C-alpha cells in the first residue's frame, strides 16, 4: 500500500499519511 | 533493540493486534 502512496517532506509527513490506514482498521476492530 | 520510527502510531498497532485476537477467541 505505501508503494503507490508515494505517487499520489518525503518519509516524514508523507509517512504520516500511511498511518491513517492502520488507524481506520484499528477503530473497526476495537469497536 | 528498538527504534522510534514506528512510535506515532504504535498504540493503535498493539491495541489492534491484541483486540483482534480477542475477536478471534469468539
Amino acid at each position: 500500500v505505501h508503494d503507490p502512496l508515494l505517487a499520489i517532506t518525503f518519509e516524514l509527513t508523507l509517512r504520516s499519511c500511511l498511518y491513517p490506514h492502520i488507524d481506520k482498521q484499528y477503530l473497526d476492530c476495537c469497536g | 533493540t528498538m527504534v522510534s520510527f514506528l512510535k506515532p502510531v504504535l498504540k493503535q498497532i498493539i491495541m489492534a493486534g491484541k483486540s483482534m485476537q480477542l475477536l478471534k477467541n469468539l
